[PDB]
């Protein structure tokens, strides 16, 4: 209810 | 963008790899820079996760992750110990409540991703986001869920080998998910809660019933999400809300709200008192806007000091910079992370 359900990944590994 | 010369003191964008629920400076600083560091989290997509340590270059601008811990599924909310900022207390999408020692694991995570907290604290049936360490009482946590419970841990008084701890005290006054808790910074015994039912408790550590709070009061005319007591005017608290408005109150008579600030256009999840001046609050969420408000200005709308509109998606977190007077780290849903300070101009007005 308070978040997203499909969290996107960002092209890093940091 | 354009108008952010005018606008900003600073302005540092950095996006995450996942993004992040939550967001706290620690309190050390350590060239014509300092560096500063920040409590992060991920959330993924059936993924691991991992409680995350960044570093951030400040003006007397580079950010680095410097530490990742796996963490199993996301980090709700993450909250350093103030009498040791090395132990952090976090909130999972399971009932488990974990704390961490970050300086008795590496920097660097095993790929196998095996979670290994230093304490699981047991006691709730769902997950949270709630989480507040007494700042009189060492090791005292505690914490909210969507059990409609609050559940106290004293981390002090664990066993030194044992890795389990059940609840001290489970608070059930609320009847519907409890969105938020916190300490009082002066009262050792006081803290409140906030709730869907649409109602703030403050409750008193010593009274022998745990089911009926001190207080009970009507807030807002929808879900109560966030609380923060303000830390110069020990009877002065605010609350934020699916209403979309801020809440004032005193303690001293919690049955008339002192004042409403509004200008959201959508439910506020984060409202927070400014560690530097009293008269000083921030609120953000789903409107993906950051409000700053000054109290002074009521009745000069004229206590809306700024609005931050460098965030493109819903805000979940931010947190002042407790060294660097007027500087936000404030996180989305987009993954992007932003570390900001107004115009002093905009504050000397």
């Amino acid at each position: 209810r308070r978040k997203q359900g499909k969290p996107q990944h960002l092209s890093k590994r940091e | 963008k354009k108008n952010t010369p005018f606008l900003y003191d600073l302005v540092m964008t950095h996006a995450l790899e996942w993004p992040s629920l939550t967001a706290q400076w620690l309190p050390d600083v350590t060239k014509d820079f300092s560096i500063h560091r920040l409590v992060l989290g991920t959330h993924t997509s059936d993924e691991q996760n991992h409680l995350v340590i960044a570093s951030v270059q400040l003006p007397n601008g580079k950010i680095e992750i410097e530490i990742k811990i796996n963490h199993e599924g996301e980090v709700n909310r993450a909250r350093y110990m103030p009498q040791n900022p090395c132990i952090i207390a976090t909130k999972t999408p399971s009932s488990d409540v974990l704390v961490f020692d970050y300086t008795k694991h590496p920097s660097k995570p095993d790929p196998s991703g095996e979670c290994n907290p230093d304490l699981r604290l047991r006691g709730h049936q769902k997950e949270g986001y709630g989480l507040s360490w007494n700042p009189n009482l060492s090791g005292h946590l505690l914490s909210a869920s969507d059990d409609h419970t609050i559940c106290l841990w004293d981390i002090s008084a664990v066993p030194k080998e044992g890795k389990v701890v059940d609840a001290k005290t489970i608070f059930t006054g609320h009847t519907a998910v409890v969105e938020d808790v916190s300490w009082h910074l002066l009262h050792e015994s006081l803290f409140g809660s906030v709730a869907d039912d649409q109602k703030l408790m403050i409750w008193d550590t010593r009274s022998n019933n745990t089911s009926k709070p001190s207080h009970s009061v009507d807030a807002h005319t929808a879900e109560v999400n966030c609380l923060s007591f303000n830390p110069y005017s020990e009877f002065i608290l605010a609350t934020g809300s699916a209403d979309k408005t801020v809440a004032l109150w005193d303690l001293r008579n919690l049955k008339l709200k002192l004042h409403s600030f509004e200008s959201h256009k959508d439910e506020i999840f984060q409202v927070q008192w400014s560690p530097h001046n009293e008269t000083i609050l921030a609120s953000s969420g789903t409107d993906r806007r950051l409000n700053v408000w000054d109290l002074s200005k009521i009745g000069e709308p004229p206590e809306l000091l700024f609005i931050h509109g460098g965030h493109t998606a819903k805000i979940s977190d931010f947190s002042w910079n407790p060294n660097e007077p007027w500087v936000i780290c404030s996180v989305s849903e987009d993954n992007i992370m932003q570390v900001w300070q107004m115009a002093e101009n905009i504050y000397n007005d």
